[PDB]
């Protein structure tokens, strides 16, 4: 058994080694051409560096308004992270929170907020007890909350968190928001992913599911500081794109045997779409109600 | 209507350009081509009977190396003596506020005199002779910024180069010399080394009444 | 003290204020969209909607005819208030004009306004549109609305 | 006159060693003999001081002064020569380091007063100077905390020496 | 009443650089979604407004060409038809104003 600190630096070391391996895979500067086909600033060519430059780099070439209001990228029709390096000549279209159809931005925001909740859960409980994370399900943003399923210790099978503990979770999440960490992204081989999450069986199963879904068995790993998690899609650029955040409730799921999978639920809203206190309180209660997938 | 006119010491163009041959770099009518050349070479030796075209290529390489080394120290006086007035602005204007670090490692193959042509007499009483020389050397280049930051190239790494440098001497002038006039870059030339920064090409800035028609 | 003073001290006096607003109204009836200083446009907006109400009273009403004769200086617009504009708004009860703020005038930096009679034939103004129903906040509130409709 | 601000955009620095910080880009621009008062240009230039280039251009685009329009033109020109001639990569990675105004060469013109009297009027001209530096706008100096005020007080209660003795 | 003493540059800097005299920073600036130019969130976009105004001015120029003279407003309604558009059955008895361009995408 590695101590949780040693597991953290191990996973960080493997992540850094793989990222440096891709940066070594492309050593000589190569120039790609990205065509801006968004409505505003129409037909604008960016001449970018291959596997180095980002949709954020194109946004910095345009203006600070693009940098601060661009949450996702549409690279050749597919949703791209803003801090994910660009691999080919393509067409780009920056996606904001207040478009006509913000659905992919909503999904990316809900996945990012779930990831942060998972980091808080992993580093909240005391050293004696055992914390494992299964998955963050894809729950519609019309349901009321983002969710993470955590298997806790058998010493704490009878335990339910108090409101003080839930607010402590919320304070840790706000500490992450204040820390303002980029959401780093890595496309990786299933072998390297399995290596990173070797000591975690639920992560093995989920990695195998995503690797089965894609032909070359490349999965998506995101890192926020020292936490690394497997994802089911792109994420928002920074933890500071959260303004209102709350870990609302913890619900114990039906089949208690063989083990207790506990659903931690939360609700969040960005800086660009922040709500008043009355409306946010009502959203808090509706997130405290249980979400079913 | 003054009797004083500008005493130009060069021309503004290339006399009967050497269309570089396709395959000259990929592979490691001739009588007329080398006929025009011999006729002209004799014209040059009419104007100075101590010229050897077997002696030019080493002189051309020396002029090349010393001119481009002036670009390193900014010795514009020596440059005006080893390069023409047509070649001075398009060698200095883009480096004015930049630091150019150039070097000559070696020569892959010896230089060849590959074309010699001469102008007519009716250029103001002045007759010019223009000689094309092929070069295939190995050079280094590192162009720095106003603030000392790298823009282009690598400091130590030598890279191969093929250039068709056209030298010119004004033959009627009593103190004329062989100086670098232009150089031909082939239309089939390999693409140059990529730059070290990202570039945004702006789209059409449209007036409000205009509509973006792709 | 100017408590409960609903009108503006405009122009060279009260008649001058009425004549400035009359010329603004004549321009609005002729062109169906004009731009002017913002305060003048507000003060005129009220009169623009009462003019449509008199037009809806109609051309055989002698009071309505007299009032249109006063407020329309060009006299070709009186047939137009009664046989074009008043009919366009026979279905609406009272919301006939739209007033919006347009930048600032580039001579004296005055607050400016555009006013249009709804309907129109002109290109549409770039109206302020609320946020879409598909944004994050609106989707969360619709989830709240559906759950309330279920629970009650 | 003196025109030293335009020779500042011509300092060539020695090439940098490969282990040193990158050295941000500096761009000096200025407009001379503006028909405006320096005392009103001061408020416009103190408003755009320390801002990002885009934030500055927003504030100047919606400010109501003739000087705001002139300073917008000067800022846009400076951004263009930044990424045209000084090798700035992103045109949004700039901030206003310095923004001031100077007196220009003015003209004196008589202003007929009553009686038999005259006043001399000044046709005022000004200069506007701007230095752009590559980078994000630097973080503002945070306000002093009670802990920082107390630590300063205790340093002074501990720096006290016995005066005028051995 | 005249100044009894000259006012110093220190007193004058306090008066002229007091925060009340400084320009306040604005926070109502937002990007227009349709053109990307900067707008104030309570005022119509300038670029879009002058686009609309220039098309309206062309339509008003053609209206006067048809009306032909002063005091000749119509008693019927009006409709703007572009190149390649026939009058609709609803746009029957309406003065048709023809314009020699494609219908702008923002005009319906
Ligand atoms: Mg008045
Ligand atoms: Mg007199
Ligand atoms: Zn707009």
């Amino acid at each position: 058994q590695l101590s949780p600190t040693e597991l953290t630096e191990m996973r960080n070391d493997l992540f850094n080694k793989e990222k440096a391996r891709q940066l070594s895979l492309t050593p000589r500067t190569e120039k790609i051409e990205v065509k801006h086909v968004g409505k505003t600033d129409p037909g604008t060519v960016f001449v970018m560096n291959k596997n180095i430059s980002t949709p954020y780099s194109c946004a910095m070439h345009l203006s600070e308004w693009y940098c601060r209001k661009s949450i996702l990228a549409l690279v050749d029709g597919q949703p791209w992270d803003m801090y994910k390096p660009l691999t080919k000549s393509c067409e780009i279209k920056f996606l904001t929170f207040k478009d006509c159809d913000p659905g992919e931005v909503n999904k990316a925001y809900w996945r990012s907020c779930a990831m942060m909740m998972g980091c808080v859960i992993e580093r909240a409980f005391k050293d004696e007890y055992m914390v494992n994370l299964v998955r963050a399900p894809e729950v519609p943003v019309i349901s009321g909350a983002f969710c993470y399923d955590v298997v806790l210790d058998s010493k704490l099978d009878e335990w339910m968190p108090t409101k003080e503990n839930l607010r402590s979770f919320t304070k840790d999440a706000h500490a992450l928001i204040y820390k303002d960490l980029p959401f780093e992204t890595l496309e990786v081989e299933a072998k390297v992913a399995l290596e990173i999450f070797q000591h975690s069986k639920y992560k093995v199963d989920f990695i195998e599911e995503k690797a089965s879904q894609n032909p070359e068995r490349i999965v998506k790993l995101h890192r926020i500081g020292d936490f690394i998690d497997v994802s089911e899609g792109p994420l928002i650029p920074r933890t500071s794109i959260c303004f209102q955040y709350e870990v609302s409730a913890v619900h114990n799921l039906q089949p208690t045997q063989p083990s207790l999978i506990r659903r931690f639920q939360g609700v969040s809203l960005p800086v660009h779409l922040r709500a008043h206190f009355t409306i946010w309180d009502k959203l808090l209660e509706r997130s405290r109600k249980m979400v079913t997938e | 209507k003054s009797d004083r006119s500008i005493h130009l010491a060069c021309t503004a163009g290339i006399f009967d350009a050497y269309v570089p041959p396709e395959g000259d770099a990929r592979i490691s009518e001739r009588m007329k081509k080398t006929m025009a050349s011999q006729v002209s070479i004799r014209r040059i030796k009419d104007y100075d009977a101590n010229f050897k075209i077997k002696d030019f290529p080493e002189k051309a390489k020396d002029i090349f190396i010393e001119a481009h080394l002036c670009l390193n120290n900014s010795d514009h006086d020596r440059l005006h003596t080893l390069v023409t007035e047509h070649c001075f602005p398009d060698m200095t204007w883009d480096i004015k506020y930049k630091t150019v670090r150039w070097s000559f490692v070696e020569s892959l193959e010896p230089s060849h005199v590959v074309q010699v042509r001469c102008s007519s007499m009716m250029n103001q009483g002045n007759v010019y002779g223009q000689i094309t020389v092929r070069m295939h050397t190995r050079q280094t280049l590192a162009i720095y910024d106003r603030f000392g930051r790298l823009m282009y190239g690598q400091e130590d790494v030598p890279k191969d180069v093929l250039e068709y440098v056209v030298f010119e001497k004004q033959l009627t002038n009593p103190y004329g010399s062989w100086r670098m006039h232009t150089k031909i870059v082939p239309p089939w030339a390999p693409p140059k080394q990529p730059i070290l920064k990202t570039v945004m090409i702006p789209g059409p800035q449209l007036k409000p009444e205009e509509e973006y028609e792709e | 003290i100017s408590h409960g003073r609903v009108f503006r001290r405009m122009g060279l006096g009260p008649e001058s204020r009425i004549h400035l607003l009359r010329n603004l109204l004549t321009g609005l009836v002729r062109h169906e969209r004009i731009e002017a200083p913002w305060a003048r446009v507000d003060e005129m907006r009220g009169y623009a909607e009462k003019l449509i109400d008199y037009g809806k009273l109609g051309d055989t009403n002698e009071r309505a005819m007299r009032m249109a004769d006063f407020w329309l200086t060009e006299k070709d617009l009186i047939p137009k208030l009664f046989q074009v504009l008043a009919p366009r708004y026979k279905d609406q009860t009272g919301g006939y004009t739209r007033m919006l703020q347009i930048p600032n005038r580039s001579l004296d930096r005055a607050k400016m306004a555009v006013i249009e009679y709804k309907g129109n034939c002109l290109p549409p103004l770039p109206l302020p549109r609320r946020d879409s129903h598909l944004t994050l906040l609106n989707q969360l509130l619709q989830g709240l609305r559906q759950d309330l409709r279920q629970s009650q | 006159i003196s025109r030293k601000w335009e020779k500042k955009n011509k300092i060539v620095y020695p090439p940098q060693l490969p282990g040193e910080p990158r050295r941000p880009a500096e761009i000096y621009h200025c407009r001379r003999q503006i028909k405006y008062s320096k005392d009103k240009m001061w408020y416009l230039a103190k408003l755009i001081r320390g801002m990002s280039i885009d934030q500055a251009l927003a504030q100047l685009e919606f400010n109501d002064k003739k000087g705001a329009k002139i300073i917008k033109e000067v800022l846009l020109e400076a951004q263009d020569m930044a990424v045209r001639d000084h090798n700035v990569e992103f045109r949004s990675n700039l901030y206003i380091a310095e923004s001031t105004s100077g007196r220009g060469q003015c003209l004196k013109r008589i202003r007929y007063h009553g009686r038999g009297r005259f006043g001399i009027m000044e046709k005022v001209y000004c200069h506007y100077f701007v230095k752009l530096v590559e980078g994000p706008p630097p973080p503002p100096e945070p306000p002093k905390t009670a802990v920082a005020h107390a630590k300063e007080y205790i340093q002074q209660l501990r720096s006290r020496t016995i005066v005028h003795t051995l | 009443a005249a100044p009894k003493n000259r006012r110093t540059i220190e007193v004058n800097r306090c008066r002229r650089r007091n925060p009340q005299k400084l320009i306040k920073v604005k926070n109502n600036i937002d990007v227009c979604p349709e053109c990307g130019h900067l707008k104030q969130k309570h005022v119509l976009c300038a670029y879009c407004y002058e686009k609309v105004c220039k098309e309206t001015a062309e339509i008003r120029r053609q209206i006067g060409k048809q009306e032909g003279g002063p005091f000749k407003a119509p008693t019927i309604e009006t409709v703007v038809l572009y190149t390649g558009e026939t009058p609709s059955e609803q746009d029957q008895g309406k003065r048709i104003i023809e314009r020699d361009r494609k219908r702008p995408s923002w005009f319906t």
